[PDB]
Order: structure tokens, then C-alpha cells, then sequence
């Protein structure tokens, strides 16, 4: 069975998430997916049309999780794993206005996503670390942005050459 | 006791004032700008009269529509092309219309000055009205015209295709995601003063030309609001003009909105009017000249130059590849029908001597394949033959850009050719120029759209259309069809037939 | 010329004839309903919901999208266009919602602008009838015009709220409902200074600058908790439900509810004000067309989902607690206004019996929906303390 | 069919050729002016006018009129389809007067139709948001089903005083205004109706009937003097000019407007009532804007005639103290109403205060018009003495 | 607390009722018959309503008129 | 100037208002409207649309849209004599 929207690697995964009844294992659970199938420095490309979707179900479970297990105070200000979100979000703007440039930058900022998107981090806390790690972000690489050639870019970025015409 | 009351404008006086200081009153959204806290708007308007002015354009709209132009039956009396065509500039354009209201949000949203943050929301509520007037084409032409199917389930049907992705980044991502000053110039000052304005009169004249004189009545109305977008985007340069950060990143920020809207409106917006009509306007060569280096790359954008505003870096190699873009891309759209939700059709002979008057040489290469794809059979169903097969049997492999999603064939394009294939982390990316691939190679993350080939690798081809509802009422006959004619029409089984399965041509590559 | 040189497919014979000869004998398909394959919310698909819904290019992965695949640009750093991330509410579909006064653009501005032309009559009547004669200077000129003047910060702050769920509100419905939530916020406050610019013109001496009304609420005891609630509602929340459910199911069913009706519209008549009534009215309406809204989206759709019906709940009854506590401290700094006026305009038990009014009526519209459990003797109690 | 079989001059190949064909190269005049010879009353021609003036076929033996001969058919007797015959006053021209608010019927359905549907939002807030909880029992149940109602016959009586106007009125502009004066009358006792209704809908024993608030208008004292004199502006005067400038000059500007504004709209709001007004407000926006109406035609055009001003103001001057009298009569007998409102509502001094704006007012626009002499101490004080 | 309104029929259920009988309630124009003073309408119609189905009416027909037609 | 004119005054005009209420309500809504106009107005639309002329269909139309109510009247108006023994 392979469909655009219903498949059998998604309907996999549908009861991999059945299974995940406690907060601390579904939260890693999506921690751990984050890591092997979003953004560029994914661990692997193999679910690369059903992930986005995937994740957003194993968010589903563990946000009606952390609902009942967490008071009203934690769930406010807590991340999923029982962190102090502010205590996250001044840590790593901190690490953010830090970077000495866009390399370090755009690693501290995906890898924030990566770590903390909701239902981890509280949307609140997030967003607003989007707007600070994005303005940073965003300033270190548009300053000279076309000073360095193609030829070293690709070298810079680190990508294999596989095919060049003119 | 004389008679008196209070206008928009007497208190407009005041609208300045509204805004208060508070520690947290600051924008939400990341940006590298600082828009000044008393920039000013061009439009004294308060919420009552901004109803007012539009609720009467609405008024002469919907009264034509509803009556003279019913009772003309003006919904069917367009040529098959054009009914065929409104279903892509409509239903496309809603959705440009859709995102800028998002688009605006946010701006309104980065606005620090009351009147600047009104200027704003005046637009959030007329491109809501904008989406609703394009909804209202393709809903009219569906409830009146020659054929409903397309029109009437654009909003899934468009799912289908490779043509609905660039217009997602153009018209949708392109609006909304990115530093608020970045969306404005996509929106603002590039896609609306550049593309949009001129645009939108465009299509009510080749609409005109070709019978429709529905989307003249809807899109002319729609026209009369552009002017005030016009200067929100202006004024967004004005109040970031006298921030250091402007000289730094404005420009760069200008040239990669420009190229953006000129990577998929020059060859789309071109292809829809010279290929989706039967009586021509005026040769799209010329009117991109006019548009694009005349009218805005000079006259517009010159008058921001006393803000540190220049003219796009990547101009001249967009004028470059324009020319033949459109011709190059209709091969593509045709070979690929059936992902559509339209019929299209091969040129007839007056249209190859337009072509071929308008574009000499233009026969020798688009003119014989098209000659050639006749002979296979291409519009007839028990050929057994979709032009996609002869690009496979002639070695001409079709790559979608990773950034701006439009597809090319570097072998066959008479245009631009430079294809650059990528690896990076496991994962093979395939480029059309050199100003979209620097966009990925500094913003990898920003860019990672799978594309059609990648999502139906291995799929039967009748399978996907049956899945993604590409089909009419019968649930048999294809809504997308290789003629425009009311016979012959191909159904999913002609499709199956077929035995097509796509590849993803970039896994060639070792 | 008299016929001029554009020559029109529809009219033209020569070029009408060739789109005549190209025409089928009838339609390819039968089929002639716009958004068929939209679920209809009541008997029969409606005009709002054929030219609204889907509207938004979502994909699946964000509940209810028809499309498939990732957004073709994102923000630096990786954010979708719109995603899930943007707010803590979960359902199983992002468009089910549907405004109960089936609002789209062309009925929302046509309403809007009749009001707007029968505002322009009635103060033309008004001011030829000279009944500005019959009003108590001293509520013209220290109520009306200093704190009715400065409540219009309260509504401007209330809108600008909702500039962020114009931005990531998750469907089309949705996008519409907030917006015109927001708008009609707007139009209030100007309204306010509306009749303010009004009065200065039948009212020799009366200054319509914003100076006053202004200073009233950036320094002013009475608004004091007002604003800094509003301060943070506006700016302090990035999810965009929670901005609009804690806007319109909590603070201003609460605060706003309590200024507009049992303030100023219960005591502007007892002071020859026939004015002001007039705009409250159209607030008053206004409010109670967001009201069907939002208890649509956030109870109908949201609280009683399917599958997150317990979840949603459970965020939005935090969120009430959360907001209460403001929306309280800015009732109580407001009882301090009882204090200005004449004395025997009011006294406490009709300021006691006008909140439990408020609390009652949001008891029964907002939070027996989710099953908070507001205690309304505690909750006025709690409020009566400002009364000096 | 798709094309349907019928074919049409516009778009139909063939036949629009052969229409093509046959056109001028050019209009045949450049005049494209309708009405270019009607004196434009301000600037520029008015769509108003164009569309109005010398609609009414009359022969230049009319004042005004620019036809010729007798009519083709008169009545038995010989009695003209129209004639100076039926009204005292004489004129240069029938067709001057120019109504202000230049209204035609599209103009007038539009605006009357905005005021209908935000009538029907302004119920849709006030029920939804409960604001009759704050209605004084007394007030509703008494004052409004019982003299509220019964003065809608009063207005339906002036209604009807139209008739004769309608069919008798000598020119086009004056048809229109006069038409429209008494519509809106209607529309007043037809909101009277529609408030009782209203009320009958949101509180359980309210009974609609006509039974009660007609029994009071036809066998009551306090509006006794009231129906007396409708009864005779309406079904006594044959003359379309004294019926009109009289009951709109006179009655209407006097009772009418005591008992609408200086009674039930200033006494209202006091009773926790804001509905009331809501229609008044209607009620006074109408009159306001028949009001200028009626200052064009008998002051600016009739009173002032190059030719007939003495006459026609010598006729009004007649008019008015004809009917004054049956007026300050009816202001009387509504003065014992006071005394069944509850002690304290209002004192005699308000009452006076009141009495003086109405006298003032009607002395200021009309009176001094005509130069009618009147004195404000000598009326007041007679219709004072109806207190009872 | 439910939203509620009245419809020109509500109140036109009362129009009958508006006259009152008295001395000289008759016609001022000659005739040789005599309507009944009981006759009913068929449209249950109020200023109000009439105005808002004409409006309606106009809406089309000059937007008609103004825009498409004049194009 | 013309005489058509003249006629066109006795039938829509004095015909319309000048005698017995009755009997100009026979020649208006009985006669006039129920027997030529209402017809009249729809044919109007159809000579004028096969002639090129979309202005009075627009037009016209919408007043036809009025004349089953002016039917109503002038039917009404017979029924409200028919009890009169002056009717007969
Ligand atoms: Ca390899
Ligand atoms: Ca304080
Ligand atoms: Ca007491
Ligand atoms: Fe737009
Ligand atoms: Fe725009
Ligand atoms: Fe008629």
C-alpha cells in the first residue's frame, strides 16, 4: 500500500505512536525523530515523504501527554522534558549573539528547532526565541552575501559536486 | 442646530496618537530593519470608510455579474482556451491573494507607527477581498461556463502538478516566510508593482480579446486597490531608509526578492497568455520589456533611489532568459497534461505563424516537435502516446529547481541550459541558475520542497490522478485533457493504458 | 471614436464567431457547484463556505490540508510558512470552523458601510435637532471625554492583538473570523474618537485632541490594570488562540463587558446622553456577532473535538486561570471611577448587582464550556475591593 | 440549451454586423445631457433633477408648466386632471422647489433599506446581549404598550393626511417630497408596532395587541385633543398645501415634537430604557429631514415668490393660526400624563424648560418664516395649564 | 439571551388596525361605489421591507448599467 | 410638438386620474396593467434585445418585477365593490 496520503509506512508509524503512553518516552521519542528526519542535517532522507506528517502525530500524542501529566504552572512554563523554558530560550539567544558567524549561527538556531519545537518548548517560549535566533540569524548571513564565488560557496557549504553544465 | 457630522479623514488626524510606549511593544517577528516609529501613510482611512468604498465597487461588480452579464450568458460565450486558462490565473492568483493577507498580518505586525500599521491592515482586509473575488471567477465560471471541472475544485485538483509548487513560493512562502522586510519587497514592491498591477490589466485585455468579459468586471475592481499596496510597500522602504542596517542588507534583500518573481512569472505568466488564447494582445517579449526594465526596473524603483535603493543585480541575466522561457516551459506543461486540471492544446497553424512571426525560429525547434507529437498521436486516446514517453525515448530528462520549483529541460531549453546537480548529507538537490543556488547553498534549511518526481517515484501514473481526484463527474473522464475540443476526451483507463511510472531523474547521477 | 479600437470577443462578429464555432454542444461536465467536495455545515453548501473554505494551500500535515509536501520557502533557520508549532491547540481538522453569520469579505464590508452611512444621519439629526442641549456638562466633559476617551486605548490594544493570528491563524475560516474580530476592534475605538471629533464640533470649547484621553490611560489609576493586561495580551502571547480566546472569552466578556454596558451605556442616559449610547450599541452588536465566532471555533470545534476535546480543554481552562487574575485587577483599578462621580448617580449595590450580571452572563457563555469552574461571589468580591 | 435559441442584437454575429453597419460615424448631437434645459438649482445639474423635472405632463396654464391645451379627459363636471383650483397658494413656477437631500426613489429605498436591515442587527445585539434586564418594569408595561402605542396612530393619521397630496400636488418635485413625507410617517407607526413586537418576543407576558394601546387612542384624554386634530388635518382639509405645510409646520412640529423628543425620549433612558430610542432616533432623523423639505417649498419657493410672497405668506400666516389653536389643545390634554408617572419622575419646572425648546424651536424655523407674530410666554403657559 | 428580531409580516399582522372609525373618515373623491372597509392586501409588506426589496433591485440594475453594460 | 403625444396623455395620464376612482383604476390596473403593460414591458425587452439593446432589458426587467403587485391592487379593488349593489 503506497499512497501520497495514506500509506503503510505511515499507518507504521500510526501504531508505533499507540504505544507511547508516558510523556518522558513519547517526548524523546520526537526528539529523537527531529533528529534522524528534519531539516538538512537529518540523520538519513529515507522517510522524506511521510515525516512531516509522521511528526505531526507523534506532536498530537505528546502534547495531550505532557497535558494531563504536567500542573497548570509547568505547562506554561516548562519544556517537555522538565526544563525552565525561559531558563532555555536566555541560554541559548545567549549562545545566538555569541556565534562568531553564519555557520555557528544557523547550527544554533536548526539545532533549537530540532531540540525544542512544540509540544516540547511551550509555544510562547518559542516563538519568541524564533524571532530572536532568526533576527540573528538573518543578519550574519545577508552582510556580503554575494562577496564569496559559487566555486568556494560549495566548498564553504560542503557539498559533493556531482554535475556541472554551461 | 446646522446639520453637521465627522469624516475618516478628521479622524485620521488623531490615528498617530493611538499607539503607546511600553517595554515589550515590539514586533514578534524576527527582522534585520527597524521601521521608524513615525512613519506616516499615504490614505487617511478609519474602518467605516474603507466599507463604504469598497462595498460600492462590490455593488456595480456583483450587479454585472448577476444580471446583464447572465442574462448576456457571458460565462459561456469564451473561447475553450480561455475557459481553460482563467482556471490556472484565477484560482492561482487566489492564492497570492490568500498569503499577502498573512503577508500583511505581519507587517502590520512589524509596524511600530500607528498610520504605517493602518496601511497595512487596509491591505490584510482587501486581500481577503482579493481572494474572494477570485474565488468568485472560478465559482462563476463553474456555475455558468463550458466546462466546471478545474474551476470547481481548483483548491484540490492544482495539488496534482508541478506547476502549483513554484506558485507557492512566489505567492504563498515567498509572501510570509522570511524577515518581514524581505516578504514586503517579494509582495510589495516587486511582486505587485512589478508583476500584479501590470498584470491584472494585462489579463483583462487578452480576457477582453477572448470573449470573457467576467474576469474584466472582477479584476478591474481588484485593480482599483493596488494603488494604496502600492505605497504600503514604498513606505516600508521609507521607514527602514534612515536605519544602518539598510544600506547593509536592503539591496541584497531586493535583488533575490526580484529574481524569485521573475524565475516563475516570466515564463508562467507568458506561457498562460500566448498559449492559453486564440486571439493575441501583444507578443509577452515586449510586454516583459515594458514591465519589468521599463515601468518598474526604471521609472519605480529609480524614484527609491534617494533611499539607497539600486537596480537588481541579477536584471540583466533575467532579460537574458526571459525570451524563450515561456516557449520552453509550455513543451514541459504539455508533456506533463496529465498532472493538470486543465485541457490544453497544440498550437494551430495561424499560432505558429504568430510564433513563429514573433519569435523567429521559434518552428524549427518548438513548432517541429509539437508537428512531430501530432503524428504520435499526442490528442488522440487510443494512441497509447503522452509526450512525457518521447522525452524518455529522446534522452531529454526533466528537473524540477529545488528552490523555485519550476520545472526546466537543460538539454532541450532554448533558453537557459546550466543544470547544477548537488549532493549534500545523503540527499541529491538539482539547480536551473546561479542565483537560486546560491539561495540554497547559504539557506539549505530554507529550501527542501520535495518534488513531484520525488513524492510519485515509483507510482503508476493513473493511480496518482485517480488518488488526488483528477477525475470529472463520471469518475472516469480526465479533467485534464491534451485538446480543447468537446470529443475524444481521455479517460483514466487511457492513462493506465499507458503503464506510465514516474522516475525521479536525478537518482542517474552516481 | 464612438466604438472605439479594442475590438471585444464577446461582441465583436468576427471574432465572436470563431469562439461560437470552437464552443461544445454542451458543458464537459455537469457538475456546476464550486467546492462540491466541501462537507457543509448545514443543509445545503453555502456561497461562504464555496468561496472560503480550502482557501489556504495547507498539506497534510497540518490538520485537515488537502495538499501534500513541505512549503516551498521557509523562514531562516527552518519554520514553515505555517505550522503546528504556532499554537498549543490541537484538533482534527483546522477547517471545520464556520462563522454562524456566514461572513466573507462582500456582507462583511456591506453591513459595515450601512452602518457607517446611518451613523452619518443620525448625528446630522442629532445636531440639527440640538439635543446636545439636554447633556450634563460635567459627564460631557470629564466622562465622556477623558474616560470613555481613553477606553478607546483599551479596544485599539485589543485589536492590535490580533495581529498575529492574522499572520498564523491555521485555515482560511479561521484567518477570516480573526480578522474581522480584530476590525470591528478598531472600528470601535475610532468611533470613540468619533464622537469625541463630533463634540468638538456642536460643543464650543470642546478640545478633541487625544492629549487627555490619552494621558488618562498611559498614566491614570482607573485603567491602570487595564492596560497593563492589554499590554501583555497584545504582546506577551505568541500563540494565536490564545491571544484571541483570552481577548474574547475572558477579558473583554469580563472588563469590556463591565466599561461599555454597566458603565457608560447604564449611566450615560441618566446624564442627558443619548450620544454615546449610540456608539455603544454598535459595540454591543459587535460583540455579540465575535461572540458567535468564538464560541464556534474554540467550544464547537476546538473544546468538543473528537480526539482532542479533553486536551483542548485542559489548555484553554489554563489559559482562563492565566488571564483572570489581570482581568480582575483591571475591574478592581476601574471601581475606582465610582468615586468621581456626583454622588447618588449609583451605589454599591448596583455596582455589586451590574458585576455578577457580567460574571453570570460569562459564566454561562464562556466557562461552563470547558468546564471551568468560576466561583462568581469570589470572583466579584475579589473586584468590589477597588471600590474606595 | 448551452446557447439558449434566442438571439440577441449585441452579441449575435450577424445581427450585430448588420447594426454596425447602419450607426453614424459619430452621435448625432453632442448634447448628451438629459434635462440641459431645467434650471440647475446649485452648480451643476443634479441627477436629481434631470430625472424629476417636467416629469408631470402640465400645459403652461399651470404655473410652471411647459405644455399646451386643455386636458384630453376631465372629470364629470369638467373638474381638470390637475388645476390651480386645488390650493389657495399661487406661484411663478410649480416646479422650483428643490428637496435638500435631493432624493429620488433609489437614493431614498437605499438609505431607508441600510436603516431597515441595521434595525434588525441592533434587536439581533440587544436581545442576545440581554440589555432589557435593565428596563423598568412600570415604564414598559404602562407607558410604552399603552401611550407609546397609541401615539402610532397618531402618526398613521398624519400618514394618511397625505393621500390627497399625493394625488393633488402640482408638480413632480413636489410629488416626491410630499410622497416621501408621508411614507415616512408610516414607517414611524410601523416601528411602534414593530418595538411592541419586539418586546412581546423577549418578555413573556407582553402582549403585541393593538387592543390596548388603540383603546386608549380612541377613547382616551389624554390624546383626545390629539385625535380630534388629526382627525381634522387629515379628512377636513381638501386643500393638498394647507394639509401638508399645516401638519408639518404646525401639528407635527409642535405636539409632535414635544411628545416624541421632550416626553418619551427624555423620560425613557430614566427607566432603564435605551430601545425606545433607538426608533426615536429614526423618528427624528426622518423629521429633520422632511423638515428641510417643507422649508424649501412654503419659505424659499412659495413664501418667497418673486410675485406672490405677501399672498402666500398672508395664506400660511392664516393657516398657521388656524391650526395652532387645535394644536396647543392637543399639547394640553397629553400634559394629564404626567400625573400617572410616578412621583418624582419629573418636576413642573423641567416640563416648562421642555415645553420652551419645542416653542422655541418651531418659532425659529417656521414662525418667523412667515412672520407670524406668536408669543412663547402666551403658549407655553396655555398648554401648562393642562397639568393636572 | 438568543438573538431575536421582527419581520415586516410580525408587524403588518397589525396594519388592519391602524384606522380608527370617526366623523368625516371617508373619501374626498367622488365615486358611485364603496369599498369595503374590511378588504386585505396580498403582500404583507411595511415601509421598511418594501425599501430593502427595492434596494436590492436597484443594486443590479445600475451596477449593471454603470459598469459591465458601459464597458 | 407631436400628436401622438396626445393620446399617449388620455390613456397614461387623464385616463389614470380623471373620473370616478374606480373607473380610473380599471383603466390603470384592471386594463392598462393587467392587459397591456405587463405584457407590453416583457415584449419591450425582447424587440429591444433583438435590436442590440441590453440597456432597457436591464432596466425594464427589474420594473416588470413590480407589476404582480399592481395586479394584486387593481384585482383587489373589484373586490372590494363587489358587495356594493352600485357595482352590478
Ligand atoms: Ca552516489
Ligand atoms: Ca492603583
Ligand atoms: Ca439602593
Ligand atoms: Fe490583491
Ligand atoms: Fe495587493
Ligand atoms: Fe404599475
Amino acid at each position: 500500500k503506497l499512497g501520497i496520503h495514506s500509506n503503510d509506512t505511515r499507518d507504521a508509524w500510526v501504531n508505533k505512536i499507540a504505544q507511547l503512553n508516558t510523556l518522558e518516552k513519547a517526548a524523546e521519542m520526537l526528539k529523537q525523530f527531529r533528529m534522524d528526519h528534519t531539516t538538512p542535517f537529518r540523520n538519513s532522507y529515507e522517510l522524506d515523504n511521510d515525516y512531516l506528517w509522521i511528526e505531526a502525530k507523534l506532536e498530537e500524542k505528546v502534547a495531550v501527554l505532557k497535558a494531563r501529566a504536567f500542573n497548570e504552572v509547568d505547562f506554561r512554563h516548562k519544556t517537555a522534558f522538565g526544563e525552565d523554558a525561559k531558563s532555555v530560550l536566555d541560554g541559548t539567544v545567549a549562545k545566538m549573539n555569541a556565534a562568531k558567524d553564519k555557520w555557528e549561527a544557523e547550527k544554533i538556531h536548526i539545532g533549537f528547532r530540532q531540540a525544542y519545537k512544540p509540544p516540547i518548548m511551550p509555544v510562547n517560549y518559542f516563538l519568541d526565541g524564533e524571532r530572536q535566533l532568526g533576527t540573528r540569524l538573518m543578519e550574519l548571513r545577508n552582510l556580503n552575501y554575494y562577496d564569496t564565488p559559487l566555486e568556494e560557496l560549495r566548498k564553504q557549504r560542503g557539498v559533493r559536486v556531482v554535475h556541472l553544465q554551461s | 442646530r446646522a446639520p453637521t457630522s465627522v469624516n475618516a479623514q478628521e479622524v485620521h488626524r488623531w490615528l498617530q496618537s493611538f499607539n503607546w510606549d511600553f517595554k515589550n511593544n515590539r514586533t514578534k517577528y524576527a527582522t534585520k530593519y527597524k521601521m521608524a516609529n513615525e512613519t506616516k501613510e499615504q490614505f487617511k482611512l478609519i474602518a467605516k470608510e474603507y466599507a463604504r468604498m469598497e462595498a460600492v465597487k462590490d455593488e456595480r461588480q456583483f450587479g454585472s455579474l448577476q444580471d446583464a452579464l447572465t442574462r448576456l450568458n457571458a460565462g459561456v460565450r469564451v473561447h475553450p482556451k480561455w475557459n481553460e486558462t482563467m482556471k490556472v490565473v484565477s484560482n492561482f492568483l487566489e492564492v497570492g491573494e490568500y498569503n499577502a493577507i498573512a503577508a500583511t498580518g505581519m507587517l502590520w505586525d512589524s509596524a511600530q507607527a500607528a498610520e504605517q500599521k493602518n496601511g497595512y491592515l487596509a491591505q490584510v482586509l482587501d486581500e481577503i477581498r482579493h481572494t474572494h473575488q477570485c474565488a468568485y471567477v472560478n465559482y462563476y465560471f463553474a456555475k455558468n461556463g463550458q466546462d466546471p471541472a478545474g474551476h470547481n475544485d481548483a483548491r484540490r485538483t492544482r495539488t496534482i502538478g508541478p506547476l502549483w509548487k513554484g506558485m507557492k513560493r512566489v505567492f504563498s512562502d515567498g509572501f510570509i516566510s522570511g524577515d518581514a522586510v524581505e516578504c514586503s519587497l517579494n509582495l510589495q514592491l516587486v511582486g505587485e508593482a512589478c508583476f500584479t498591477n501590470p498584470l491584472i490589466v494585462a489579463v483583462t485585455e487578452w480576457a477582453a480579446a477572448n470573449g470573457d468579459e467576467i474576469t474584466p468586471t472582477v479584476f478591474l475592481s481588484i485593480e482599483t486597490d493596488e494603488l494604496r499596496h502600492m505605497a504600503n510597500g514604498y513606505q516600508t522602504v521609507v521607514s527602514i531608509a534612515n536605519d544602518p542596517a539598510s544600506a547593509k542588507y536592503l539591496n541584497t534583500d531586493l535583488n533575490n526578492a526580484f529574481w524569485t518573481q521573475q524565475k516563475y512569472f516570466t515564463p508562467v505568466l507568458g506561457m498562460l497568455f500566448e498559449y492559453g488564447s486564440k486571439f493575441k494582445v501583444e507578443p509577452w517579449v515586449k510586454t516583459w520589456d515594458r514591465w519589468v526594465y521599463e515601468d518598474w526596473g526604471g521609472i519605480w524603483i529609480g524614484r527609491l533611489g534617494k533611499y539607497g535603493v539600486e537596480s537588481p543585480r541579477s536584471l540583466k541575466d533575467a532579460k537574458q532568459d526571459a525570451y524563450w522561457a515561456h516557449h520552453d516551459l509550455y513543451l514541459l506543461a504539455y508533456a506533463l497534461w496529465p498532472t493538470g486540471f486543465f485541457r490544453l492544446a497544440l498550437p494551430d497553424q495561424e499560432e505558429m505563424e504568430w510564433f513563429e512571426a514573433n519569435y523567429p525560429g521559434w518552428y524549427d525547434h518548438y513548432g517541429k516537435i509539437y508537428e512531430e507529437w501530432r503524428a504520435r498521436g499526442c490528442e488522440d486516446p487510443s494512441s497509447g502516446f503522452i509526450p512525457l514517453m518521447w522525452f524518455i525515448e529522446n534522452n531529454h530528462p526533466i528537473y524540477i529547481d529545488r528552490v523555485s520549483q519550476v520545472p526546466f529541460c537543460p538539454s532541450l531549453a532554448k533558453g537557459a541550459s546550466t543544470l547544477r546537480v548537488h549532493e549534500y548529507n545523503g540527499e541529491m538537490h538539482t539547480f536551473s541558475d546561479q542565483w537560486g543556488e546560491r539561495m540554497w547553498l547559504a539557506e539549505p534549511e530554507r529550501y527542501e520542497c520535495q518534488n513531484i518526481f520525488e513524492q510519485y517515484e515509483g507510482r503508476e501514473l493513473s493511480e496518482v490522478i485517480a488518488e488526488l481526484h483528477g477525475l470529472r463527474s463520471d469518475g472516469k473522464t480526465l479533467i485534464a485533457q491534451p485538446h480543447v475540443r468537446g470529443d475524444k476526451l481521455w479517460t483514466l483507463d487511457d492513462i493506465k493504458r499507458l503503464n506510465c511510472v514516474f522516475k525521479n531523474p536525478v537518482k542517474a547521477f552516481n | 471614436s464612438m466604438l472605439g479600437e479594442r475590438r471585444r470577443g464577446l461582441t465583436d462578429p468576427e471574432m465572436a464567431a470563431v469562439i461560437l464555432k470552437a464552443l461544445p454542444e454542451a458543458p464537459l461536465d455537469g457538475n456546476n457547484k464550486m467546492g462540491y467536495f466541501v462537507t457543509p455545515r448545514w443543509k445545503r453548501l453555502t456561497e461562504y463556505e464555496a468561496l472560503t473554505v480550502y482557501a489556504q494551500p495547507n498539506a497534510d500535515w497540518i490538520a485537515g490540508g488537502l495538499d501534500w509536501g513541505d512549503w516551498t520557502q521557509k523562514f531562516h533557520g527552518g519554520r514553515p510558512s505555517w505550522g503546528n508549532e504556532t499554537t498549543e491547540l490541537r484538533t482534527v481538522d483546522w477547517f471545520k470552523h464556520r462563522d454562524p453569520l456566514r461572513r466573507w469579505h462582500a456582507p462583511y464590508v456591506k453591513d459595515k458601510a450601512e452602518e457607517w452611512r446611518y451613523t452619518d444621519r443620525f448625528l446630522q439629526g442629532y445636531s440639527a435637532d440640538g439635543q446636545i442641549r439636554a447633556m450634563n456638562p460635567t459627564w460631557r466633559d470629564e466622562f465622556i471625554n477623558r474616560y470613555w476617551g481613553a477606553f478607546l486605548f483599551n479596544e485599539y490594544g485589543l485589536f492590535n492583538a490580533h495581529s498575529q493570528g492574522a499572520r498564523e491563524a491555521l485555515s482560511d475560516v479561521t484567518r477570516v473570523s480573526l480578522a474581522f474580530w480584530g476590525f470591528d476592534k478598531i472600528d470601535i475605538a475610532q468611533m470613540i474618537q468619533l464622537e469625541r471629533g463630533f463634540l468638538a464640533k456642536i460643543v464650543p470649547g470642546f478640545d478633541e485632541s487625544t492629549a487627555v484621553p490619552k494621558a488618562e490611560w498611559t498614566n491614570g489609576e482607573v485603567y491602570k490594570s487595564a492596560r497593563l493586561a492589554v499590554e501583555g495580551l497584545w504582546q506577551e502571547v505568541f500563540d494565536w488562540n490564545e491571544s484571541a480566546f483570552s481577548v474574547h472569552a475572558v477579558y473583554d466578556a469580563l472588563f469590556g463587558q463591565f466599561v461599555r454596558r454597566e458603565f457608560f451605556q447604564r449611566l450615560a442616559p441618566r446624564f442627558g446622553d443619548n450620544l454615546t449610547p449610540f456608539f455603544i450599541n454598535q459595540a454591543q452588536t459587535y460583540f455579540q456577532i465575535a461572540k458567535q465566532g468564538v464560541q464556534d471555533l474554540y467550544y464547537n470545534c476546538l473544546g468538543d473535538d473528537p480526539e482532542f476535546s479533553d486536551y483542548n480543554r485542559t489548555v484553554m481552562r489554563n489559559w482562563t486561570g492565566k488571564w483572570l487574575e489581570p482581568t480582575i485587577a483591571a475591574l478592581r483599578d476601574f471601581m475606582g471611577l465610582f468615586a468621581k462621580l456626583p454622588a447618588g448617580t449609583t451605589d454599591k449595590e448596583e455596582i455589586t448587582a451590574s458585576l455578577y450580571r457580567v460574571v453570570d452572563d460569562w459564566i454561562e457563555d464562556y466557562a461552563s464550556r470547558i468546564d471551568f469552574k468560576a466561583d462568581r461571589d469570589q470572583i466579584v468580591k475579589a473586584v468590589l475591593a477597588g471600590l474606595k
